[PDB]
């Protein structure tokens, strides 16, 4: 019994460490796009102060 | 191109915050309606959409609320008697002639969010409890 | 204030939208489809299912035979229709269709009958206290905020341009032309056969739906975009199938959309949609055909493609005369455009008296709807 | 040297429908 | 053996889970941040083209 | 002498037919196979050879591996068809092929590549002067001696559809479903199995093709047939192998070709042949339908089961309105038709214009074929 | 078995022997990963070598036969057979299906019976899947210890259920429809 029990925690802890790694390389992809839109909001405030 | 990001951008934004408000205030609802009726038999639900997999308390709502006795649920740990325990519970609400569309046991199994609220829905609207 | 909002349903050939009144953007949005088994079933003790609706038949494509009830912007199968009732009522909005009035969208051209027989299942097997029917293209001019406009709305199953002048409408200068993204999802499988890819079931046509969603877009120069694609492969895009086999489809992606202005590719004697909007324009009276070239408005999903609006804006300035200017107003969200005009119709006080009761429906049986809507 | 209707192969997860 | 084991690996996936759902809720508030900043580019954007 | 013989050769994934343009009939005819040897030979002096081309890999299908160059109408391998060509050319017509124009016959839809490889092999290592490339079904109208009606051709790697009304072809009506010979040689197999009998190898598929040939009919009503079928043993034949086993068909007679009409036995969800015919009719004007009702042409080898035509008929009738004439004709040599009215096409004299000359081929490349064949 | 165990020297004819070679079959029995490397190490030293005891007392030594026997299941043109191994087998069942349903496929394949139990036979199956298989599609193996009795154990699972008390051939029925109703009921 106890080996089946120590198979069914690992196949969950494998594939909790899955979404953690996607779930980091979403947050990096947040945060760029993020940047992008201020370097967009300073060269837009120029041309409309002009 | 830019105006498929800003139509992307508007669908993700509005129409998943209100879809998602909107079940996440009628989920504590639900919750709190079938607590209520819960309480007799002493079980305890703390999330509709974990809880309800098995079938066990499906089974035990409807005990309560109709007051009959339904069959045996089947003895089992596994998917098949899931599904044989959801599959019950349908049928015995398709003998109470209670109207269902797009529900089946895979769906209640599974952990769909709008078909176990659409579930609760009609238990609470078309279903009538007898004393 | 026993104000109760009114669910506002938009029903299109492709997509069912719906959600409340006043709201901004709809609750629910899900395909209209309906899917059946066609494979033995051996697992003995699951549960049984007949039919799936909406997204989960989407999930479970592979094993399934999916049909749209509406077709050329007509529904053929009302009982499909009803079941996606059903579902959006129940299980998509969780409201009593008792409580809450339906108003309903329709092409501007199609049978009478489809009228009646919506007004019956509403009243009947709903028992909605109150409906009524428009028609999409006003509801499009209502999202754009102008009382003033020709308003083309091209969907799934039907294309129509009405001209509106100061909220009054024409209706012997409305056109109705029969192309749609359906048409060209089935031209997009017969041109994808020349590279060597072949799609044959209905899971491939909504896999080649999602490829001409995905990778399409229209040419200003039909022409000079033949030769670019003949010279060199810099215009070329990789798409991944599900099973993991990627395919290439290069010069088709400016292939498909070139069909909604050449209709001869498809074997149609019909023109363009170019040529349908400055026809429409062109039977309006004279002096208001200046105020409907600068108003110009573009509605429904197949209106998505990149490119669309200043192709169609140069080929209706090369055909409009030069002394005076045509822009084309198109909003990012038009593809929901026309659900968002039903909500304003929805919010304002004269059309509390617009409502189709159910006692004039008792008193004047299915045809009433002919009577009070347009 | 009336047309054929469409036919479904049988299904055997549920015994039988009748009403 | 085995009792032993199952108790190291029962842990690691627990804190692995807590993990994963911090992760989830801050990338739950940087996409929202990301959509408000957008929409504020946009209507500078507008202001502008008027 | 001058306008010397021009040679066709069709090439189906079945059999390939070659002769000279004159002649009423093919000169050879011989089946598209490649077999190798599996073992290893033992007796030294016997003589080596390679690789088996034609009717004498079909007389020693014991020590070999037959498999097809062609499969589904598109050439897989093409070193293979190389092979085919050479003993055509040097071995069956003992001709030169650099002094003959040659025309070959195409499914209507296929991969584009498919055309240019075979003018590229016809041009750059056989040398020949001309060539041309013509769809099969079209030349099947061209021996039926009309030039209006609707041709229907089911060969061993498609079956097609395409109409022609006065000398004219609408290319949007034209359908191509997948069902064909060989799939039904692979469903009689698995038929065959039921009774105990097992043919695995790939020589045994040859046997189980003789005998689909052999003792196979369409039945005019299936499900009376399936009820005849288990009332006696009246409908049962006798078949005796090779090695002098005696086996009994059967029941499995009728059921064999019944899969062409439902597709569903082989778990695809496509229309069956009937329902394929009707559809390529209906997609045609209004005008036109009438003599395309009238004319249906039956072509190719697999419309060679008995009773095929009178089955055809009746769905045919039932799908059509009640006030049409009906009529399907079915030439006896239908399985030669592609060649002869090929022929034909070589015997006209305004035909000559439009070969593919060398010179065009060498000043444009491989691609001219897109230009000058249909 | 027999006809390589020959090669050696070691003779094997009667029906009694046969369950023998059976027995050195399950014992003395394994899948290579790479075969060629194998048959390579298996030439170059004399490590592989292994020593079985006969019924009557005496010592065979099997040495290279041991992954060559196996071998024969992936690659059945050893026996003579034209017909592909296991691995591409279950490739072709794959491809046979929809589109759609590939992947959930791809990652769910289940071995069962006694002839899956030899070492080495899931690593070998997953390579020779992933290598037939697309690189975006990941391949996963599903084997399970007592999967010998697999086909016994699913069908105490299929009994119990309370669905299947309406799934039975009842006398009634066969007394009514003759033998011929087991096609109908069963599938
Ligand atoms: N972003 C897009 N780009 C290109 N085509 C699209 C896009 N979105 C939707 N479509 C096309 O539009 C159709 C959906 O139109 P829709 O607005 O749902 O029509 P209706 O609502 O009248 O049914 C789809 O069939 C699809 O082919
Ligand atoms: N007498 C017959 N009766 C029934 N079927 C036949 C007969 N002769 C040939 N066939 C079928 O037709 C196929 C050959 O078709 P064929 O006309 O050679 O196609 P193609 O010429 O395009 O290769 C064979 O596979 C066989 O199954």
């Amino acid at each position: 019994s106890l080996n089946r029990r120590i198979q069914l925690v690992e196949e969950e802890l494998d594939r909790a460490q899955e979404r953690l790694a996607t779930a980091l390389q979403k947050l990096e992809e947040a945060e760029k796009a993020a940047d992008e839109s201020e370097r967009g909001m300073k060269v837009i405030e120029n041309r409309a102060l002009k | 191109d830019n105006d498929n990001s800003s139509a992307r951008l508007f669908e993700r934004s509005r129409i998943k915050a209100l879809a998602d408000e909107r079940e996440v205030v009628q989920k504590k609802t639900f919750t709190k309606w079938v607590n209520s009726h819960l309480a007799r038999v002493s079980c305890r639900i703390t999330d509709l959409y974990k809880d309800l997999r098995d079938g066990r308390m499906l089974i035990k709502l409807l005990e309560v609320l109709s007051g009959e006795m339904l069959p045996k649920p089947t003895k089992g740990k596994m998917r098949i008697h899931c599904l044989e325990n959801v599959d019950k519970a349908l049928q015995f609400l398709k003998e109470q002639r209670v109207h269902l569309e797009n529900m089946g046991s895979h769906d209640i199994v599974d952990g769909n969010h709008r078909l176990v609220l659409g579930l609760i829905w009609t238990i609470i609207l078309r279903f009538q409890i007898q004393d | 204030d026993d104000d109760i909002a009114a669910l506002v349903v938009d029903n299109g050939s492709g997509m069912c939208k719906a959600g409340f009144a006043g709201d901004d953007a709809p609750r629910a949005v899900f395909p209209s489809i309906v899917g059946r088994p066609r494979h033995q079933g051996v697992m003995v003790g699951m549960g049984q299912k007949d039919s799936y609706v909406g997204d989960e038949a989407q999930s479970k494509r592979g094993i399934l035979t999916l049909k749209y009830p509406i077709e050329h912007g007509i529904v053929t199968n009302w009982d499909d229709m009803e079941k996606i009732w059903h579902h959006t009522f129940y299980n998509e909005l969780r409201v009593a269709p008792e409580e809450h009035p339906v108003l309903l969208t329709e092409a501007p051209l199609n049978p009478k009958a489809n009228r009646e027989k919506m007004t019956q299942i509403m009243f009947e097997t709903f028992n909605t206290p109150a409906m009524y029917v428009a028609i999409q293209a006003v509801l499009s001019l209502y999202a754009s905020g102008r009382t003033t406009g020709i308003v083309m709305d091209s969907g799934d199953g039907v294309t129509h341009t009405v001209p509106i002048y100061e909220g009054y409408a024409l209706p012997h200068a409305i056109l109705r032309l029969d192309l749609a993204g359906r048409d060209l999802t089935d031209y997009l499988m017969k041109i994808l056969t020349e590279r060597g890819y072949s799609f044959t079931t209905t899971a491939e046509r909504e896999i080649v739906r999602d490829i001409k969603e995905k990778l399409c877009y229209v040419a200003l120069d039909f022409e000079q975009e033949m030769a670019t694609a003949a010279s060199s492969s810099s215009l070329e895009k990789s798409y991944e199938l599900p099973d993991g086999q990627v395919i290439t489809i290069g010069n088709e992606r400016f292939r498909c959309p070139e069909a909604l202005f050449q209709p001869s590719f498809l074997g149609m004697e019909s023109c363009g949609i170019h040529e349908t909007t400055f026809n429409s324009i062109m039977k309006c009276d004279v002096d208001i055909r200046k105020d409907l070239y600068a108003n110009t408005v573009l509605s429904g999903g197949t209106t998505m493609y990149p490119g669309i609006a200043d192709r169609m804006q140069k080929e209706i300035t090369a055909l409009a005369p030069s002394t005076m200017k045509i822009k084309i107003i198109a909003p990012p969200e038009r593809k929901y455009s026309v659900w968002i005009g039903g909500s304003i119709l929805a919010s304002l006080s004269t059309f509390q008296q617009m409502w189709i009761s159910k006692q004039e429906y008792d008193e004047s049986g299915p045809s009433i709807v002919h009577r009070k809507c347009f | 040297t009336t047309g054929t209707p469409r036919t479904s192969l049988p299904h055997f997860h549920h015994p039988e429908t009748t009403r | 053996s085995l009792n032993r084991r199952i108790q190291l690996v029962e842990e690691e996936l627990d804190r692995a889970q807590e993990r994963l759902a911090t992760a989830l809720q801050k990338l739950e508030e940087a996409e929202k941040a990301a959509d408000e900043s957008e929409r504020g580019m946009k209507v500078i954007e507008s202001r502008a083209q008027k």
